[PDB]
């Protein structure tokens, strides 16, 4: 029953499910936690880095990938290269063929159709990575969420990682207050800190511990890490 | 352009002239036509402008991947037969180029190699290469001796430059001077025909051909 | 879609077999039985128009089939690979001999190139072998009259006489017994006609039995007259009215 | 094409198996001439006796193979043989040497031990032929793609028994007919049959041809073999 | 036993798991990154007396900027150094400078990804200096993964060598202290003893570039080490 | 288009084809090879399972690279063509295009960079083959040894054998062989080499052969009775009370 | 045109090669080598077009080592001559065909024969007592029709060469700076260095 | 590429497992068109309202909507956009219905022929006006489709196809287009009897002759709501 059916991406188990894709979203859970939200002129994206030792880095886990759109990653790193570089083109494709800025909900749909593609095709193995995507378009500002499976959804926030369930309940219910933090960027950021704190055992956020980045109205996207980030602590 | 270099008692004396055309139009006077490729190797230019600058840009390029693979400095006979080989690659396509790559190593002593986009290679001790080269030969040739002191032979290499600058309309500018011996090669300056004429002239008594 | 198994299908065991060319020649004993018979002036080709239902034709489905105008072919095992195995013998006979030399090839080097095909399919990446076995009569000007058998694993050899399929052992026994180095065709045509009665459970006419000679040439088979130096194929496939005439006096 | 713990070829160990049951060929070396003898797998009265050829192949004029395994998967490696031949008298217009020619299809056999996941062929050959640099030559190749040097050799059925045979009664100084004479006398005492005839046997000499200083290959006919049966008393 | 690229249930690469336990299995290596320079050093490990020591090349250099250590099957290493040296070459003839140290190895982990049958059998600590952000320490696993760290050590030694990396390592290193550390630590986790012949000490300095030292130079620390330690 | 990959990791993280390789080479005769103040001497053993052999024409051990480098080998004899070919086929390409013969370091980096490409291809398997590589670089006095094995690996050595019972005669190597004297002597040098065989060949009759490499393309294969006059001379005076 | 002989005598050949290498206006070189070694007893001459000429007879250098190497065997005359045949002839069909014309000079061990090859860029070959490439042929030729014997000397074929190149230097408009010339007999290939002032 | 000894496709028959799965979707025939709905499942709060659009146009003038894994569904519109766009450039004229169905049957089918693809795990309900009437199909994990008066699918499927039952026996004279959507609206509310666990948010498309000149467009504002209505009255 859950015997010779994760063999491959391209086998269907008794019950209708494709282990193998199973498998991958739970590298996910396994990844460090990272936080999504939005308002209407600003999206904001926090992401808790983890370190191998005491002696060695946060792995950034924030990746620009136009002026007016970035993504945050739990999972491998090395799939977070690949589908970002994937959007970075498209991207561009947008700007240098149309001369037009990619929308956000078109950019889900390219990853959600590179990532089916890994879900049915035999010797290939499905994405190891979930992403957050802000943007800022031509109807405002964006949140979504992308999981390997090719599962994509627009939010007002979210989290995805370790505990990233404490994050997401914070923010079900601070929903009526951040949305409407409009032409304040610090108090939205704020909002995002206060949001991965709920889904920390671990300890204190400190100076090389914490990534932000935003994009909005006026604002291209920017990543922020250390002294540009000790005012939020 | 003229280029040349000769070998002599005292090494190499390679020098150039600095002077780039399109058609009648002096496009540049002060065109650097020599490349250094490493401390021990050099590379000259003449024939088209970007092809010279690219390949023997990329030959330096393919010159230093040699050190770190074999841990040791390039042979010139290896460094010319890279770009021997790869121009030989285009053969028929229409790439313009005649170069020298020069240099000294332990196993080869001083070296000379001409190669031109024909993909002639040539091992010798003299040669002058560009539309000035005969105008270059005439005086290189019959002043050169093998016995010729390094102050001497510097001289000679910007003297031939000088004379090909003058005759030939497609040459001028300035001249870039280099010395290459068991140490690697220096650089003897460079020396703007619009003075050095004038200087060599009085000094020397020669240019009787020239008003004033 | 892309052909994902690119390794023999066909492989050693470790007592020396090749499985699935075992398995094929099995496949082979299952067939109808088919049998040819070498005389001094032709050869004689033959089998059993085993039919599934009498409402089926059997004059449509071809069991002995011409491969050149000098050369038959008749088998045993799966039709469906036979036939396929037909058509690309057929165009290998053009391909790689007549449109080379302006002639068509002699029996041996045709069987040769039947066999390469079958032994390609032992040793190719993503297929099973033919499950058959053929049985290849021809003539040529300089080898004259011969007979061979090819099988699954793309062996040939020639044979006075023989057969193949399901009750092989009782006809080359029989065979055995009745064939001398002098036989002239009707002779063969006679013995063939006798051997198969053995196989044979149900009816036994000219409309069950498919049988075809290589003999003489012949001239109102070719389909025009003015160029004298060729007389036509010499491959004959009989028509039920011979056959039954032949079974009168038996 | 994978290897066991042991450090073995799977596919090419069971098909040196699979060759073990293959008739007997010998090849045996003279001063002046090879021979060429093996034994057709157990056989019918029917069987064509006069234009049959399964067990010794003519690769050029100065090189002939004898085989032991499958038929057909042989048929393949001669004709691709008989090409490499002629491709070299091509280029260089100079018959073959024996060794280059064996060497080739000795590293085609090998390809199919380290790539492609297909099988290799079930055969085994022994070579006799002719250069002027070494002369009569004898060559043996397996599907492992290894190919060694003979003075005598035999492969397929009954290797042990003939082995030990031909080491008893070889001396380096034999002439041809006593090495035909061996060869027969070896079959004689490993076959399977009541006793050797003619129609289960193919035989080749590869010799000086009597006056001329040319070589000559011979393929012997039904009825040669049967005489050559006679002389030795065998009959 | 189903595939190459297939995921445990534990969501974790099945053959990047195993090449992770191959390079456990792997000659030590240290690397030590101050403000005076980076320093690199591995262990030998000859198998028998009768192999020249000074054939094992585990430290190579990339460019003048930038060397590698490494530590695994050392094989698999052959063309990442390859390529790792036309990236780097190649950059400096598209742009006329000198490639980030951080770009030349995610060019190297972006080869690590091609999984060619197999992941490498190796992982490699990559050092060097550039103008932006000075000297670094990377550690490059065969997942595609890579790390900067200030000090790290792989292969067979390094747990405990991490452990006292951890405690030894502060930000105010002079370089001939991180060179002494590295051969110190190397002293406690190596089966043998430590000499110049089956230990080989490297650095990169902003001025003088990559330099493997000759054994005569690290003799001479392994008695200064000696010393230091006699005291103390 | 077969490219299933065969030279897979296994949980304690060893590739069993590469190791299985290994198991093929020392199964393989032995070879060895040791090198002297002015010289390198390779010397190998052969089998019994015939000897009704002619020895003009098969294949020896030792075999040319250039005329300045030979390489011997232990296990898959069918593995080792392969290898040799291509080792020549560089030698040629390395003149023609750098205008110099190879390097022995250069020439053993590049076989075993061919063996390490077949660990990591698909529908290939490793070569059942590891190699002794033996000569001195053009215009160079200092002789030159090394070894390949089916990982990849290279390195070299003052003396080395592998296959079959290597682990006895690298014993009788590692006692032996003084780093600060090597055998100045040719002649001396051939002695450590048949000592060390005859460990385990048995009589060195039919079965030890032996190849010297001096500088400049100086390389001499021996006789079996110039053999012989080293079988004699170590048996009867070494075997003194 | 550059010039390139060659004279088979009784028991070598002889090769002799024009040292002027000229660009355009310009001798650039007086003392180049138009020859490659191709085995200790074969010797291949070429001229042609500028960079073709060396780049195939390196080429054809390159094989033939490999093949002595290989077999640890020289190749005859007769066979490296063949090769290089059906190397042209390949060439001529090719998107772009080497421009050189070559004799192949060599001494047949197993014969004890010399042997003189001709072959132009079309790869037409023929074997001949005497040969030349270019507008060289058109005096020498009928020159050693009438002087040539078939059982020369090294000594006495190496005085009809002298005649060869003096003829060339009183008839051809062009300095080819005289012939380097090589004897390939059953010691091998040498280098008479001395022919110009002697 | 596996038969079971029954005849079946075990692979297919596994993926109409995650099919029967999936969120409820339907398509309704009228007169002069089709109506399509779907229950869009309310995962959390966060969800944008109106922002996760499942429905999918092809061409203009076709609808497609589906059930099970959204992006085997999404892979197949695309080919279905592909197929259409290279029908209209060879033969001008917009692809026929029953043409688009052929040519998803046909892709769908192929991935049932060969090991080492894995088939589709979505039933697809599509259609739209052409140059002879309104058609509606439904297409399963195998490549089978054929015509419906109405179609259901998912996990509510059976009780939606009682209600579809029901109005094809109370209208033989056939359905308005306005009407249909509001009926639309009935079924989804009534189909998410069986997946109630979680809040949903209604989606509708239309293709009527006379209410969209014969091509696809969403049913938004004043539309959507009347039917929102009219279905929660007809369930207190
Ligand atoms: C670094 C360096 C600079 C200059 C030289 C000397 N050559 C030169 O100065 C050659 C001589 C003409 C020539 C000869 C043979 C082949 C092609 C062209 N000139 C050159 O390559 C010119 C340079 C140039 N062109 C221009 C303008 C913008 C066309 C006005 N300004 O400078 N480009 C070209 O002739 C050229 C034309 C086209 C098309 O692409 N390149 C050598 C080396």
């Amino acid at each position: 029953f859950r015997n010779n059916y994760d063999g491959d991406t391209v086998t269907f188990s008794p019950t209708g499910r494709l282990f193998q894709v199973e498998y991958a979203l739970e590298a996910i859970k396994q990844g460090s936690v990272t936080v999504g939200l939005r308002s209407n002129t600003h999206a904001v994206l926090v992401a808790l880095k983890r370190n191998a030792d005491e002696l060695s880095s946060y792995q950034k886990k924030i990746i620009k990938c136009d002026e007016h759109m970035g993504l945050s990653l739990a999972g491998l790193a090395p799939d977070a290269r690949v589908l970002s570089n994937y959007l970075r083109q498209q991207c561009n494709y947008s700007s240098l063929v149309f001369n037009r800025k990619l929308a956000v909900e078109r950019a889900g749909h390219l990853l959600c159709d590179k990532a089916q593609k890994n879900t049915q095709s035999y010797g290939g193995r499905p994405y190891g990575v979930g992403l957050l995507i802000i943007g800022y378009d031509k109807s405002g500002a964006h949140l979504l969420e992308f999981q390997p499976s090719g599962n994509v959804t627009e939010l007002y926030g979210t989290a995805i990682g370790a505990r990233s369930q404490g994050a997401k309940t914070y923010l079900e219910r601070t929903l009526d207050t951040f949305i409407k933090i409009d032409g304040n960027p610090d108090e939205l950021i704020k909002a995002g800190v206060e949001a991965i704190s709920q889904s920390l055992r671990d300890e204190s956020l400190t100076v090389d511990n914490l990534s932000i980045a935003i994009v909005g109205k006026d604002t291209p996207f920017t990543i922020y890490d250390g002294e540009a980030v000790a005012k939020y602590i | 352009t003229t280029t040349l270099a000769f070998r002599f008692q005292g090494g190499i004396i390679v020098a150039v002239d600095s002077r780039a055309t399109a058609g009648n139009w002096v496009a540049s006077q002060t065109v650097k036509k020599v490349i250094e490729i490493n401390p021990f190797l050099l590379g000259t230019m003449a024939g088209g402008a970007a092809d010279c600058q690219f390949w023997e840009t990329w030959l330096g390029s393919q010159c230093r991947l040699h050190e770190l693979r074999e841990k040791e400095r390039i042979s010139v006979a290896a460094a010319s037969k890279i770009l021997s080989n790869l121009v030989y690659q285009y053969k028929g396509a229409g790439l313009s180029m005649g170069t020298m790559i020069c240099g000294y190593t332990r196993k080869e002593g001083p070296t000379i190699y001409y190669v031109d986009s024909d993909g002639t290679r040539l091992k010798g001790d003299i040669f002058c290469v560009g539309s000035g080269q005969t105008f270059a030969y005439g005086v290189l040739d019959s002043n050169y001796k093998w016995d010729l002191s390094v102050e001497d032979a510097l001289y000679l290499g910007k003297r031939s430059i000088l004379a090909a600058a003058h005759r030939d309309a497609y040459s001028g500018g300035s001249v870039n001077l280099y010395h290459v011996t068991e140490d690697g090669w220096i650089y003897h300056g460079n020396h703007d025909v619009g003075e050095l004429f004038w200087k060599v002239k009085e000094e020397e008594g020669s240019f009787n051909n020239v008003i004033g | 879609m892309t052909d994902r198994y690119s390794f023999s299908l066909t492989t050693f065991s470790p007592s020396g077999k090749l499985g699935q060319i075992d398995y094929a020649l099995t496949a082979v004993k299952q067939g109808v039985t088919s049998l040819g018979i070498k005389a001094t002036n032709g050869v004689v080709i033959a089998t059993e128009k085993k039919s599934s239902s009498p409402l089926a034709m059997s004059e449509t489905l071809s069991k002995v089939s011409l491969l050149t105008p000098d050369i038959g072919a008749v088998y045993s095992g799966m039709g469906p690979d036979y036939r396929v195995l037909v058509d690309k013998s057929r165009k290998v006979a053009h391909t790689s001999y007549k449109r080379i030399y302006g002639e068509y090839p002699p029996t041996k080097l045709l069987v040769s190139e039947v066999a390469k095909i079958m032994q390609e399919a032992t040793q190719s990446g993503g297929v099973r072998p033919f499950g058959v076995s053929l049985l290849i009569a021809g003539h040529d000007e300089f080898n004259g009259f011969s007979l061979y058998q090819v099988d699954p694993s793309g062996s040939y050899f020639p044979w006075k006489a023989t057969a193949i399929g399901k009750g092989s052992v009782a006809a080359k026994t029989f065979l055995e017994k009745r064939w001398n180095d002098e036989l002239e065709l009707e002779d063969a045509i006679h013995i063939a006609l006798l051997t198969l009665k053995e196989s044979v459970e149900g009816e036994f006419n000219g409309d069950t039995i498919e049988l075809a000679i290589i003999g003489d040439e012949n001239p109102d088979l070719l389909g025009y007259t003015g160029i004298p130096t060729d007389k036509g194929p010499r491959f004959r496939k009989l028509t039920s009215q011979e056959i039954n005439d032949r079974l009168e006096a038996l | 094409t994978i290897f066991s713990p042991e450090g073995r070829l799977y596919q090419v160990e069971y098909a040196l198996e699979s060759i073990s049951h293959a008739g007997t060929a010998i090849g045996i070396m003279a001063s002046d001439g090879i021979v060429l003898a093996a034994e057709r797998k157990v056989t019918s009265t029917l069987l064509e006796q006069d234009t049959s050829t399964e067990k010794l192949y003519k690769l050029n004029d100065k090189i002939a193979v004898a085989v032991a395994g499958l038929t057909a998967d042989a048929e393949i490696l001669i004709n691709t043989a008989r090409i490499h031949a002629q491709n070299y008298l091509k280029t260089y217009n100079e018959d073959i040497p024996v060794e280059i020619l064996v060497r080739r299809l000795s590293d085609i056999k090998q390809g199919y031990t380290q790539h492609g996941g297909l099988r290799p062929f079930g055969v085994s050959f022994i070579y006799a032929g002719y250069d002027d640099r070494y002369g009569y030559q004898l060559y043996t190749s397996n599907p492992s793609g290894n190919y060694t040097g003979w003075k005598a050799i035999s492969v397929g059925a009954n290797t042990s028994a003939a082995q030990t045979l031909l080491q008893m009664d070889y001396k380096d100084d034999m002439k041809v007919d006593d090495a035909i004479e061996l060869a027969l006398k070896t079959l004689s005492k490993t076959t399977d049959s009541s006793a050797l005839t003619y129609d289960r046997l193919e035989f080749a000499t590869i010799r000086k041809g009597a006056n001329d200083g040319e070589v000559y290959q011979k393929i012997f006919k039904p009825q040669e073999i049967k005489d050559i049966l006679v002389k030795t008393g065998i009959t | 036993d189903r595939g190459v690229s297939t995921f445990s249930p534990e969501g974790r690469l099945f053959q990047v798991e195993y090449s992770l336990e191959a390079i456990k299995l792997g000659s030590t290596a240290i690397g030590i990154a101050t403000k005076e320079g980076v320093v690199l050093g591995v262990e030998k490990r000859a198998t028998s007396p009768l192999l020249e020591s000074d054939s094992i090349e585990k430290i190579v250099e990339i460019d003048r900027h930038i060397g590698c250590a490494m530590s695994g099957l050392t094989a698999d290493a052959r063309s990442m150094i390859e390529h790792a040296r036309t990236a780097a070459v190649t950059h400096n003839l598209y742009y006329d400078e000198d490639i980030n140290v951080e770009s030349l190895t995610q060019s190297v982990c972006d080869l690590a990804l091609r999984f060619m049958s197999r992941p490498f059998g190796v992982a490699l600590l990559i050092a060097g200096h550039d103008a932006d952000d000075g000297y670094q320490l990377f550690h490059a696993e065969p997942s595609g993964t890579f790390y900067r760290y200030n000090a790290k050590a792989i292969g067979s030694g390094s747990e405990g060598a991490q452990a006292e990396l951890l405690n030894e390592w502060h930000s105010s290193l002079t370089l001939k202290e991180a060179e002494l550390l590295v051969l110190k630590i190397l002293k406690q986790v190596m089966e043998e003893k430590l000499d110049e012949n089956n230990a080989q000490l490297s650095c990169i300095t902003k001025q003088d570039g990559f330099k493997i030292y000759d054994n005569e130079k690290t003799a001479e620390l392994i008695k200064e080490l000696k010393e230091k330690e006699a005291a103390e | 288009g077969y490219d299933r990959a065969l030279s897979i990791f296994s949980p304690d993280g060893h590739i069993f084809q590469v190791e299985y390789a290994l198991e093929a080479v020392k199964r393989g005769t032995c070879a060895v090879g040791v090198k002297g103040k002015n010289c390198v001497v390779l010397g190998c053993e052969r089998r019994s399972t015939l000897k009704l052999q002619d020895t003009r024409i098969t294949p020896s051990k030792v075999s040319k690279i250039d005329s300045h480098v030979v390489l011997s080998f232990s296990g898959l004899n069918a593995d080792s063509r392969i290898l040799i070919e291509k080792a020549r086929v560089e030698a040629q390409s390395h003149r023609l295009t750098l205008e110099d013969p190879v390097t022995v370091e250069y020439l053993t980096r590049y076989v075993a960079g061919v063996q390490q490409r077949y660990t990591q291809s698909g529908g290939v398997r490793p070569f059942g083959v590891s190699t002794l590589i033996a000569g001195f670089d053009p215009r160079d006095d200092e002789p030159k040894l090394y070894q390949t094995e089916p990982s990849g690996i290279y390195s070299s050595w003052s003396a080395q054998t592998i296959g079959r019972n290597s682990k006895t005669v690298r014993e009788f190597l590692e006692k032996n062989y003084d780093r600060k004297e090597p055998p100045a002597t040719v002649e001396e040098c051939v002695k450590l080499t048949v000592r060390s065989l005859l460990e385990v060949v048995q009589t060195g009759a039919k079965n030890i052969e032996i190849t010297v490499v001096k500088p400049d393309s100086d390389i001499v294969a021996l006789s079996s009775e110039e053999i012989n006059q080293y079988v004699t001379q170590i048996e009867q005076e070494k075997q003194e009370q | 045109m550059d010039i390139i002989l060659g004279i088979r005598v009784q028991d070598s050949v002889i090769l002799a090669s024009s040292k002027a290498v000229t660009r355009g206006i310009s001798v650039l070189k007086d003392s180049d080598d138009k020859t490659r070694q191709l085995s200790p007893h074969t010797l291949m001459s070429f001229a042609g077009e500028a960079g073709d000429t060396v780049q195939f007879a390196e080429y054809i250098q390159a094989n033939i080592q490999l093949y002595s190497i290989r077999e640890d065997y020289e190749l005859s005359p007769q066979a490296v001559s063949s090769f290089v045949r059906q190397e042209l002839a390949k060439s001529i069909r090719s998107r772009r065909p080497y421009q050189v014309n070559v004799l192949i000079g060599g001494y047949d061990k197993k014969k004890n024969k010399p042997e003189l090859y001709q072959i132009d860029y079309l790869g037409t070959k023929v074997e001949l007592p005497y040969g030349a490439h270019g507008y060289s042929g058109f005096y020498t030729f009928s020159l050693l029709d009438h002087h040539y014997r078939p059982d020369m000397t090294t000594e006495e074929g190496l005085d009809l060469l002298k005649l060869c190149v003096q003829e060339l230097e009183k008839r051809m408009p062009m300095d080819f700076k005289g012939v380097i010339v090589k004897i390939v007999d059953k010691d091998g290939i040498r280098q008479v260095d001395d022919f110009q002032a002697q | 590429s596996v038969f079971s000894p029954d005849g079946r496709n075990f692979q297919v028959e596994y993926a109409v497992k995650a099919v029967e799965n999936g969120t409820t979707s339907i398509g309704i025939k009228c007169n002069d068109g089709v109506v399509f709905a779907v229950e869009k499942l309310i995962t959390s709060k966060l969800l944008v309202p109106q922002k996760n659009v499942k429905i999918q146009v092809v061409d203009r003038h076709i609808g497609c909507v589906y059930s099970g894994l959204i992006p085997d569904g999404r892979h197949l519109v695309n080919r279905g956009r592909e197929e259409a766009a290279s029908f209209k450039k060879l033969y001008k004229t917009p692809i026929p219905i029953p043409a688009f169905a052929d040519r998803l049957g046909q892709y769908v089918q192929a991935h049932t022929l060969y090991n080492s693809v894995r088939p589709f795990g979505v039933s697809t309900i599509f259609g739209g006006v052409d140059k002879n009437g309104a058609h509606l199909y439904m297409l399963e994990p195998s490549g089978s489709y054929w015509g419906y008066k109405g179609a259901a699918t998912g996990k509510g499927r059976q009780s939606a196809k009682a209600e579809l039952e029901k109005l094809v026996d109370h209208h033989p004279e056939g359905l308005s287009a306005r009407e249909a959507v509001k009926q639309a609206a009935k079924i989804i509310y009534l189909a998410h009897e069986d997946n109630k666990e979680k809040d949903f948010e209604l989606e509708i498309s239309w293709c009527s002759l006379s209410e969209t000149n014969g091509l696809h467009k969403f049913v938004k504002g004043d539309l959507l709501q009347e039917a929102i209505d009219f279905a929660q009255k007809e369930i207190n």
